[PDB]
């Protein structure tokens, strides 16, 4: 798994693969 | 805040499941 620095950049995009809000929150919707 | 461990310290998959539940 990722268990290192990750700020915000990457913890936010596990946070997306993650949780995901439920939804997406916004960095490439290609 | 978040990058405090998720940045300083070690960021978890776990933890962040905390982050959003």
């Amino acid at each position: 798994f990722v268990n290192q620095h990750l700020c915000g950049s990457d913890l936010v995009e596990a946070l997306y693969l993650v949780c995901g809000e439920r939804g997406x929150f916004y960095t490439k919707p290609t | 805040g978040i990058v405090e461990q998720c940045c300083t310290s070690i960021c978890s998959l776990y933890q962040l499941e905390n982050y959003c539940n």
